[PDB]
């Protein structure tokens, strides 16, 4: 008998006002969908996050239509079963650093999607 | 609609 | 940027004949997929233990049981080139026992090696 | 050197 646990990180970042995917992370995207492949038990918990400017409405949605936007990518550019993806966005409630500098602001417009599950 | 920064 | 770890786990039961150490050309196929993760997980490593039934003198059972363990471990060194750094072997005689040494079956059961694959990548 | 059973 014998098991494998899959525990995976990934991380995205977006442009002001954007909830489009840059080029630099699609091969990161191609491998956690490799991963799900080999791990049809595993999930994912994609989570999506805005800087604090502007509105916030428009930052509840933004952040949701991040995590959505790794999603689709993930079910329609590399195959994943969209039942097996979660999504959710959180605004600017979760800043992982200071949103007075633009190099903070970069950090906090992100999709954090963590994948877990065991073979 | 329309963040900055 | 992204991470990624994977843990491996996995047990290995190998059974033998009265006072026999020889390992039955029954295991072989369950040895071979050992060595297969063990390549897999590079940093892999088994703690590799052997048992006899309660049957004999104490120190021909506390040698055969270590005899067996390392039984296991040759087929993986010299038929699997495995490192030998990787797999320890230990001997318990009959001191741990899973099933009953009064019917054939249960000493047939104590007369085993069992190996604990563990490891990351 | 000698189990039975
Ligand atoms: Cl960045
Ligand atoms: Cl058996």
């Amino acid at each position: 008998e014998l098991t494998e646990d899959l525990n995976m990180e990934l991380r995205v970042f977006f442009d002001t006002n954007k909830s489009n995917i840059k080029d630099q992370y699609k091969p990161e995207i191609a491998k956690v969908a490799e991963k799900l492949s080999e791990y049809p038990n595993a999930t994912a918990r994609i989570e999506g996050h805005t800087d604090n400017t502007g509105p916030r409405k428009l930052n509840e949605r933004l952040s949701l239509a991040r995590a959505n936007s790794v999603k689709s990518a993930l079910v329609n550019e590399y195959n994943v079963d969209a039942s097996r993806l979660s999504t959710q966005g959180f605004a600017w409630d979760q800043p992982i650093a200071d949103n007075k500098t633009k190099e903070g602001r970069a950090m906090n417009r992100r999709v954090f999607a963590t994948i877990t599950g065991s073979r | 609609a329309x963040k900055x920064x």
